[PDB]
C-alpha cells in the first residue's frame, strides 16, 4: 500500500509489515533455506583465521576481482584522440559492457563500436566484419580516426588485424590515407592497464614509425606526457595546469578530458577535444617523454626509448609530496624552465595542511587496493602522512612492482605492519580486514560490500570504506577529483582526515554514553 | 503522419553504405495497428551490421546476466577471462533476500580468470579445481553453474564432463551452460541456452518426489526478475487474491523453488521472450498451462488479476474483486495527483525484449502517449504482440543503431525518452528528459499497484524537473 | 522413427561409396533417408543425386552472403529413391576450421526443419582422418547416435578407426553417441576379415559386414549412379543390401575400448 | 637457413620420404632439424632410433607449463646430427590439432632452435585437411618452401590441389611458395606421367619419382633409415638425388589450382 503523500521506494517499502510477512512465508514455504543459526555459524567462520588460510590457499578460483580486461584499457586510450572512434574487433557484448562500465563511472556518454563477429564469423575469420565494420562506422559516425582493439574471441581464433585492415583499404572499403591504428588486446593476458598500454604504443607506432629521419629530438621543445589509464579528470587537468604555470611547452598524448566532460547545452557531442594526429606525428620532436604511470606503461616505454630515442626519466607517478617535487624538478631540468613562485606556494600549503591534520592522521591503519601506480602512489603518500598502511593489494600487479613497493615501505618506519599482496582478490582482502583490522579501507565501490560484511560481524568490527579509485558507482561526480600533484594530495588529505573525523563523530554521538567525547572543536 | 514517418525513415537511411542500408530498412517500420503479422511490417532478430553502434549485449549477458544470476542459493562461475564477470557484477538489480557470501551469492563475482596458460592448455582441469575450491570456501551454496565466456566454445573445453563428474563427486548439481558470446546475435539466444540448461540439469530433479503438499491454487511467476523488487510487489498481489506462489523465475529465486515449480497448477508468464521456452516445455512435459500477464499500471494489473482469477474458481474470482477494490483508491489517488502533471506528453522507448510493449499501458494510464517504441533483441512474435498496443503511424525500430536513434529523436521530438544507460547521457545533453527503463533509474519497483505510484512519481519528477529550463545560457 | 548414423573412416577407403549404396538399399526398402555430407570432398551426395556436384550450404551462403538468408529447397535436393541429399561444404583451405562449416550447416538444417520430418534414417558422411574439435563436433553434440566405421586391413585405416573410438570415449559422459559396428571395405588383402574382426573384438565392437571389392562399382560410379541403381540384378548389389538390412537389424551400440599401438 | 614443409595425404610416405631425404642431407653434411606436426609422431622415428618420441604437448602436459620445460628434453638430436622434435597434439575430440602445431614452433623459436645455423628445417605435416591450425606453417612464414608428396590415386592429387589452394590464399602476406611435388610410387602403370601433367597443370615441377621397394620396409621394422641401413642400394641412391635436387631446385611458384574437373581429365590417362 502507498500513501500518495509520501510514496515509498523499495526501501523502506519492503519494510512494511504485509511485505515482511509475505517474504517470511515465501522463505519458510518454498526457499528451503538453511537455519539462521547455521547461517550465523558459517558467517562467523568466514571471519576467522582458519578460513583465511583455506581462502588464501586457492589456486583456481577468483572471487570478486579488482581488475578488468584489456579492451576497456584500449577503448579509454582511443578516446584520448581527436575525432577518434574506439573500434573493437570481435564480439559485441564486450562493447556494451565497456560502454556501460564507463558510463556509470563517468556519468557521461561513451562512444564505442564493434564489428560484431558471430559464430559463423568464428569459423571463417574476422575479415568481412572488419571491412564492413570499418566502412559502416566511417560512413555513420564520421570519425577522423578509427582505433582498433580486439576482444578475446578474436584473439583466440587468431584474426590478423594488420592484414585485415590493409585488405579493407586495398579492397576499397575505407581510404588508404584514413588513419587506422590497431593493437591486439588479449583479455587473458594482463588487465585494462596493459590493454591501455598496447593501444597507445600502437597509436604512437602507427603515426611515428614510417617517418623518423625528419624527426630530431628536442626540436619542437615540448615535453610529451603520457597519462596512462586514468579515470579522474582532475588529473589530466592538474598536469596541464602545472606545466602551463611553469611555462613548459607540452603535448599530452591521449587526453580524454574534454570528451568525458562535455556540457549539457542542448547539443550532443560525440567527439570533443583529444590529442591531435599532428601532435602524435610531431611527437618524436619533443625534448623528452614523461610517463605518468610507468608501471603499466612498459610497452610504450620500449617503443619511445627505442624508436624515438627519448630518454624517459625514471619518475614515479606524481602523487604525494616527494613524488610531485621530483616530477616538477625533473620537468624543470628537461624544460630548462624554473619552478615558479606560484607552484612553490602550493607545496607550502600542502605541508601546512599536513602539519595541521597530523595528530588525527597519525597511526591510522589502512587496507587499500587499486591499479599498481595509483596504489603505489597512495602508499607513498600515507607513509608521508605518518599513517600506517596495513594491507596493500594490487590484483593486476607483479613481482617487480611488489619489490618496488616493499622498498618504499622499508624506507619508512611507518610501513612496519604493511604487507603487499598481488594476484589476490577482494575476497582475500575481506578475510584480511576481518583477521587483522584496518581502521579504514581505501578503494573503489566494490568495497561497499566488504564494509557491509564487517558491520555484520559487529559495529566495532566494521571497516568504513573510503572511495578513491576506479570504478566508483555509488557516489556522484567523484571522477571530477584530482589525485595527482599537490592539489591531488590536498584532496586526498582532506578526504582521509575528514573520513576519520566523520567516523569519530558517529562513534561518540551516543547520548550520555559516548557523547562526552563528541567535541565541537577537533 | 504516415508519409512523414516513412520519409523520416528513408531520410535517415541515406547515410549508410548499401549492404547496411538495405538491411536496416527491414528493421524500421511505421506502425499499422491493423496488421496481424509482424513480418509484413518489420523483420527482426538478425545479426547486427558492424560499426553501427548497436545496443545489444551477448549470449553470456542473456544467460548469466538475466536468467541464472538472480538465483540466490546457487553460485555462478563466469568461465573465461576476467572481464565479463567484472563488467556484469552487481550491474542489474534483481533484488534478493539472503546473507551474502554465506548462503546467498548474487552480487558476488566468481570467475575462472583465464590467463594464457589456460587459453593454450585449456580450462577443464582449472574448472574442476575451481569447483573443489568453491566447495570448501562456500559450504552452504545449493548449486553451481558454469557460464561459458567466448573463449570456452573456441578453445574446445568440455565443461559438461567436468560438471557431470564433479556433480557426481560432490552430490551437488552443477549446470554447465554454453552461453558463449559468439553464439546467437543478441542477449536472446542466451535466454534459450539458459532455459534449456535449466530444463536439462535442474527441472526434473523432483520428477518422482511427491512429498511437497500442493493446493489447487499454487502458481509460479515465470520471467519476473524482481528488478527493484518488482516480483515482490507482483507477488503480494497474487497472494492477496488467494493464489499461493511456489516459485519466482528467476528473481529472488532459489533452486528449491525451481525444482518445486512443476508441482504448480498454473504458470503466469510475465516476460514472454526470456522464459517462454521453459513454459512451453512444462506444458508439454507436465501439462501445466501458461498465461502471459502484465502488471504495469493499474489497467493492465486489473485486467491481469481478472484473467488469472478466471482460470481459478469463484472464491479466487471474488477475492480478486476485493483486492481491486482495496487498491482502487490508492491508484486513482496517484492518477489524480500525477495525470494533470504528465498529460499529453509524448514518449519514445527503446529497451530489449519485454518492456517496450509492456510499459505502454502505464504511460497511457498517466495520459502520456507513446509516439515510438523499439526492441534491442526481440523476435517477431514479440512484434506481433506490439502493434496492437502501439498507436497508428507510430515509429517502430528493431536493433536501432545509435545514429538512427538520435536522428529519429531529433525529428520526432519526444518530451521524455525511456531507454538504457548507454542511451541516457546523450539525451540529457540534448535537453530531453530521460528515465532509464532497464534499472528503473535506481528506483522502483514499477510493477503492480505499489509499483505504479513510484512510476508516476518518477516520470513526473524527471519530466518536470527544473533543470530542463536551464540549458541555454541567458546570454543567448 | 529416426536414427542418426555417421559413416567415419580414413579418406579413399569407401565411406561415401558405401554410404550412398547403403542409403539406396534403405531407399529401395522404402525407408526415407537424408544424407548430409561433412566431407570437403563433397562427392558424398553424387551417386544418389546424379550430379557432378552438389552446391553446398557453405558455397551458397557465400554468394547470398548470409546464413538463414538461404532457402532450404535450394540447399537440399531429393535424390533417387526420395533421399534428401545435402552437403555441409567447408571453408577455403587455410582459413579457420573446416570442421566448423560442418557445425554451421547442421544447425542450418535443424532450424529449417529437415529433421522431425519423420525420416527413418539420417547419415552423415564425416571425414575420419583427423579427430579434433571441428571434426569431432558431430560427436560432441549428439549429432550421430550410431557411428559405423569403414575400415580396411591397412595400418592408417586401423589407426584412424581406433582414433575415432577415442573420440567416442571422450564424449561418453556428455551424450548418447555410440559405436554401432565396423564395416570392412575390402582391399583385396590376404586375411583382411580376420584382421578387422581381430580389431573389432579388441575395440569392443563387432564388424557388422564385409564388403566385396568389385568392378561393377567402378562402372556404376562413372555412370554417375549407385550399384543398386545401375545393376539391381548383380551380386555386389546384393552385398550392400546385406549391409543395409544389417544396420537396420543391429541392436548393439557400445562405447569402444580404444586399443594400444602394440595390441 | 632453409625451411621446407612436406605436405600430403596420410599413408603416402611423407614422414618416410622426409626422414630419408633429411638423412641424405645429413650424409652430405648439412645441419638439419625435423619438426613434426603430424598427430602420429612416427615422423622422427627412422632417424631417432626411438620407438615413440615424447612430444612437446605430451611432455609439457606432465610439467603443466610451456617454457617451464627444457629444450634438451624437448629437442633431441638424431643420426647425422639432425635435431628432432615432435609437435604432436591434443587429445582427440578436443581442441584444434593445428593449434598444438603452433605452440611447438613458437616454443622452438623462443628457446633458440632457429638461427642455430641449421641449414635445413623440415616440417612433416598432414595434408588431408587444410585449416588455419594445419595451414599454420603457411599463415606465419614458418616454411618458405612447400613440397607436396603424392600418388597415382585421387586423394593425393585432391590433397595436393587443396594444399595448393591453401598456398594461393596466403600468397599476399607471406613469401611461402610451392617448390615441387614429390612422387611416391604406388606401382601404378602411369604414375610419373599422371603427376607430371598435374604438376604441369599446377605450374610447378615434379621434383622426383621414388620407386616402391621392400628395402624401405625392411629398414623400417629395424626402425632405421634406408640411407643408414643400406647406403649401397638403389633405393638409398634415389633419396640422395631427391636431396641433391631439393637443395639444387631454384623454382618456387604460386600454383594455379586446377578444377576438380581438370583433375578428372587427368584421371583417365
Ligand atoms: N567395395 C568397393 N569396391 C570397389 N571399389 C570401391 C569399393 N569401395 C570403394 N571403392 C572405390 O574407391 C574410391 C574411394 O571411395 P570413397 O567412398 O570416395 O572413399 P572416401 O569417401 O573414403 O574417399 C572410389 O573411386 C570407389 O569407387
Ligand atoms: N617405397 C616404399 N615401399 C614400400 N612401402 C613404402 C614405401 N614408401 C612408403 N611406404 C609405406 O609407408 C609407411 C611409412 O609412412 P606412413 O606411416 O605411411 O606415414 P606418412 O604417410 O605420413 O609418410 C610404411 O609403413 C610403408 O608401408
Ligand atoms: S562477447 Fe565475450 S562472452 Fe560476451 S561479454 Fe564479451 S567478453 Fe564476454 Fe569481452 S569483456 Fe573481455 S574481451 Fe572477452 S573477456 Fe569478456
Ligand atoms: S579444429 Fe580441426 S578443422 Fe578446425 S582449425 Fe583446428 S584442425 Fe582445423
Ligand atoms: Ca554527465
Ligand atoms: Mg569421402
Ligand atoms: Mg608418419
Amino acid at each position: 500500500s502507498q500513501q500518495v503523500d509520501k510514496i515509498k521506494a523499495s526501501y523502506p517499502l519492503f519494510l512494511d509489515q504485509d511485505y515482511k510477512d509475505m517474504l517470511a512465508k515465501k522463505r519458510d514455504g518454498f526457499e528451503e533455506k538453511y537455519p539462521q543459526d547455521k547461517i550465523d555459524e558459517v558467517f562467523q567462520w568466514t571471519t576467522t583465521k582458519e578460513y583465511q588460510e583455506l581462502n588464501f590457499q586457492r589456486e583456481a578460483l577468483t572471487v570478486n576481482p579488482a581488475k578488468a580486461c584489456q579492451p576497456l584499457g584500449a577503448v579509454l586510450c582511443a578516446l584520448g584522440f581527436e575525432k577518434t572512434m574506439p573500434y573493437v574487433h570481435g564480439s559485441q557484448g564486450c562493447v556494451a559492457y565497456f560502454r556501460s562500465y564507463f558510463n556509470r563511472h563517468f556519468r557521461e556518454p561513451v562512444s564505442c563500436v564493434s564489428d560484431s563477429m558471430t559464430e559463423d564469423a568464428a569459423v571463417f575469420g574476422g575479415q568481412q566484419n572488419m571491412k564492413d565494420g570499418l566502412q559502416n562506422c566511417k560512413a555513420t559516425y564520421k570519425p577522423d580516426m578509427i582505433a582498433v582493439s580486439t576482444t578475446c574471441m578474436a584473439e583466440v581464433i587468431g584474426d590478423d588485424l594488420n592484414a585485415f585492415i590493409n585488405n579493407s583499404k586495398k579492397e576499397g572499403f575505407i581510404p588508404d590515407e584514413f588513419p587506422v591504428p590497431f593493437a591486439h588486446t588479449p583479455s587473458f593476458v594482463g588487465s585494462h592497464v596493459t590493454g591501455w598500454d598496447n593501444m597507445f604504443e600502437g597509436i604512437a607506432r602507427y603515426f611515428t614509425l614510417k617517418s623518423m629521419d625528419d624527426k630530431v629530438v628536442g626540436s619542437n621543445k615540448k615535453i610529451n606526457i603520457v597519462p596512462g589509464f586514468e579515470t579522474y579528470l582532475g588529473n589530466f587537468r592538474v598536469i596541464k595546469r602545472m606545466l602551463s604555470e611553469m611555462g613548459v611547452g607540452y603535448s599530452l598524448l591521449s587526453d580524454p578530458e574534454e570528451v568525458l566532460d562535455t556540457p549539457a547545452d542542448g547539443q550532443f557531442r560525440m567527439y570533443a577535444g583529444g590529442t591531435t594526429q599532428e601532435e602524435m606525428k610531431d611527437a618524436p620532436n619533443a625534448l623528452n617523454t614523461v610517463l605518468l604511470q610507468p608501471w603499466h606503461l612498459e610497452k610504450t616505454k620500449k617503443f619511445v626509448e627505442g624508436t624515438w630515442k627519448h630518454e624517459v626519466p625514471k619518475l614515479n607517478i606524481p602523487m604525494g609530496l616527494d613524488w610531485t617535487d621530483e616530477f616538477l624538478m625533473k620537468v624543470s631540468e628537461i624544460s630548462g624552465q624554473p619552478i615558479p613562485a606560484s607552484l612553490t606556494k602550493e607545496r607550502g600549503r600542502l605541508v601546512d595542511m599536513m602539519t595541521d591534520s597530523h595528530t588525527w592522521l597519525h597511526g591510522k591503519r589502512f587496507a587499500l587496493w587499486g591499479d599498481p601506480d595509483f596504489v603505489m602512489g597512495l602508499v607513498k603518500f600515507l607513509l608521508e602522512l605518518g599513517c600506517e598502511p596495513v594491507h596493500i593489494l594490487c590484483h593486476n600487479g607483479n613481482k617487480r612492482w611488489k619489490k618496488a613497493v616493499d622498498a618504499i615501505l622499508a624506507a619508512s618506519p611507518y610501513g612496519k605492519n604493511a604487507t603487499v599482496y598481488i594476484g589476490k582478490d577482494l575476497w582475500h582482502l575481506r578475510s584480511l580486514v576481518f583477521t587483522d583490522k584496518p581502521d579504514f579501507m581505501i578503494g573503489n565501490s566494490y568495497g561497499k560490500f566488504i564494509q557491509r560484511d564487517t558491520l555484520h560481524k559487529g559495529k566495532e568490527f566494521e571497516v568504513p570504506l573510503i572511495r578513491i579509485g576506479f570504478p566508483i558507482f555509488d557516489r556522484h561526480h567523484l571522477h571530477r577529483s584530482t589525485t595527482l600533484g599537490y592539489e591531488g594530495a590536498m584532496q586526498i588529505l582532506t578526504t582521509l582526515v575528514n573520513s576519520i573525523l566523520e567516523r569519530l563523530d558517529e562513534e561518540t554521538r551516543g547520548m550520555q554514553a559516548t557523547d562526552y567525547n563528541h567535541d565541537l572543536v577537533r | 503522419s504516415r508519409e512523414e514517418v516513412e520519409s523520416l525513415i528513408q531520410e535517415v537511411l541515406e547515410v549508410y553504405p548499401e549492404k547496411a542500408r538495405k538491411d536496416r530498412n527491414k528493421h524500421l517500420a511505421v506502425n499499422d495497428p491493423a496488421v496481424t503479422q509482424s513480418k509484413k511490417c518489420i523483420i527482426s532478430n538478425k545479426k547486427s551490421q558492424p560499426g553501427l553502434m548497436t545496443i545489444r549485449g551477448c549470449a553470456y549477458a542473456g544467460s548469466k546476466g538475466v536468467v541464472w544470476g538472480p538465483i540466490k542459493d546457487m553460485i555462478h562461475i563466469s568461465h573465461g577471462p576476467v572481464g565479463c564477470g567484472q563488467y556484469s557484477r552487481a550491474g542489474r538489480r534483481n533484488y534478493y533476500i539472503g546473507t551474502t557470501g554465506v548462503n546467498a551469492f548474487v552480487t558476488m563475482n566468481f570467475t575462472s580468470d583465464f590467463q594464457e596458460k589456460d587459453i593454450v592448455f585449456g580450462g577443464d582441469k582449472k574448472l574442476a579445481k575451481l569447483i573443489d575450491e568453491v566447495e570448501t570456501l562456500f559450504p552452504l551454496n545449493k548449486g553451481i553453474s558454469v557460464q561459458s565466456e567466448c573463449p570456452i566454445g573456441l578453445i574446445g573445453d568440455d565443461i559438461e564432463s567436468v560438471s557431470k563428474v564433479k556433480g557426481a563427486e560432490l552430490s551437488k548439481t552443477i549446470v554447465p551452460v554454453r552461453c558463449e558470446g559468439f553464439r546467437g546475435v543478441s542477449q536472446s539466444l542466451g535466454h534459450h541456452i539458459a532455459n534449456d540448461a535449466v530444463r536439462d540439469w535442474v527441472l526434473g530433479k523432483r520428477d518422482e518426489d511427491t512429498t511437497f503438499a500442493s493446493t489447487p491454487y499454487d502458481v509460479a511467476i515465470i520471467g519476473d526478475y524482481n528488478i527493484g523488487g518488482d516480483a515482490w510487489s507482483s507477488r503480494i498481489l497474487l497472494e492477496e487474491m488467494g493464489l499461493r506462489c511456489v516459485a519466482q523465475w528467476s528473481g529472488d529465486g532459489s533452486i528449491s523453488e525451481i525444482e518445486l515449480t512443476p508441482k504448480v497448477k498454473l504458470n503466469l508468464v510475465h516476460c514472454y521472450r526470456s522464459m517462454n521456452y521453459i513454459s512451453r516445455h512444462m506444458e508439454e512435459k507436465y501439462g501445466i498451462p501458461w498465461m502471459e500477464y502484465n502488471f504495469f499500471g493499474p489497467t493492465k494489473t486489473i485486467e491481469s488479476l481478472r484473467a488469472i482469477a478466471a482460470k481459478f474458481d469463484e472464491s479466487i474470482q471474488k477475492k480478486c474483486e476485493e483486492v481491486i477494490a482495496k487498491y482502487k483508491p490508492e491508484w486513482e489517488a496517484v492518477v489524480a495527483k500525477y495525470r494533470p502533471r504528465l498529460e499529453g506528453k509524448r514518449v519514445m522507448l527503446y529497451i530489449g525484449g519485454l518492456r517496450p510493449r509492456h510499459v505502454i499501458g502505464a504511460y497511457e494510464d498517466l495520459g502520456m502517449e507513446v509516439v515510438g517504441t523499439g526492441y534491442e533483441f526481440a523476435h517477431n512474435d514479440d512484434y506481433d504482440r506490439t502493434m496492437k498496443e502501439m498507436g497508428d503511424s507510430t515509429l517502430l525500430y528493431d536493433d536501432v543503431t545509435g545514429y538512427e536513434f538520435e536522428e529519429f529523436v531529433k525529428r520526432i521530438k519526444p518530451d521524455l525518452i525511456g531507454s538504457g544507460i548507454k542511451e541516457k547521457f546523450i539525451f540529457q545533453k540534448m535537453g530531453i528528459p530521460f528515465r532509464e527503463m532497464h534499472s528503473w533509474d535506481y528506483s522502483g519497483p514499477y510493477h503492480g499497484f505499489d509499483g505504479f505510484a513510484i512510476f508516476a512519481r518518477d516520470m513526473d519528477m524527471t519530466l518536470n524537473n527544473p533543470c530542463w529550463k536551464k540549458l541555454q545560457a541567458p546570454w543567448e | 522413427a529416426m536414427r542418426q548414423c555417421a559413416i567415419y573412416g580414413k579418406g579413399g577407403i569407401g565411406k561415401s561409396t558405401t554410404t550412398q549404396n547403403l542409403v539406396a538399399a534403405l531407399a529401395e526398402m522404402g525407408k526415407k533417408v537424408m544424407i548430409v555430407g561433412c566431407d570437403p570432398k563433397a562427392d558424398s551426395t553424387r551417386l544418389i543425386l546424379h550430379s557432378k556436384a552438389q552446391n553446398t550450404i557453405m558455397e551458397m551462403a557465400a554468394e547470398a552472403g548470409t546464413v538463414e538468408d538461404l532457402e532450404l529447397e535450394d540447399v537440399l535436393k531429393a535424390g533417387y529413391g526420395g533421399v534428401k541429399c545435402v552437403e555441409s561444404g567447408g571453408p577455403e583451405p587455410g582459413v579457420g576450421c573446416a570442421g566448423r562449416g560442418v557445425i554451421t550447416a547442421i544447425n542450418f538444417l535443424e532450424e529449417e526443419g529437415a529433421y522431425e520430418d519423420d525420416l527413418d534414417f539420417v547419415f552423415y558422411d564425416v571425414l575420419g582422418d583427423v579427430v579434433c574439435g571441428g571434426f569431432a563436433m558431430p560427436i560432441r553434440e549428439n549429432k550421430a547416435q550410431e557411428i559405423y566405421i569403414v575400415c580396411s586391413g591397412e595400418m592408417m585405416a586401423m589407426y584412424a578407426a581406433n582414433n575415432i573410438s577415442k573420440g567416442i570415449v571422450k564424449y561418453a559422459n556428455s551424450g548418447s553417441v555410440r559405436l554401432g559396428g565396423l564395416i570392412c571395405n575390402s582391399r583385396n588383402t590376404d586375411r583382411e576379415d580376420e584382421l578387422i574382426i581381430a580389431l573389432a573384438n579388441k575395440l569392443g565392437t563387432q564388424m557388422i559386414h564385409f564388403v566385396p571389392r568389385d568392378n561393377v562399382v567402378q562402372r556404376a560410379e562413372i555412370r554417375r549412379m549407385t550399384v543398386i541403381e545401375y545393376d539391381p540384378k548383380a551380386k555386389q548389389a546384393d552385398e550392400y543390401r546385406a549391409l543395409a538390412r544389417k544396420v537396420v537389424d543391429n541392436k548393439l551400440l557400445v562405447i569402444p575400448n580404444p586399443i594400444t599401438m602394440d595390441e
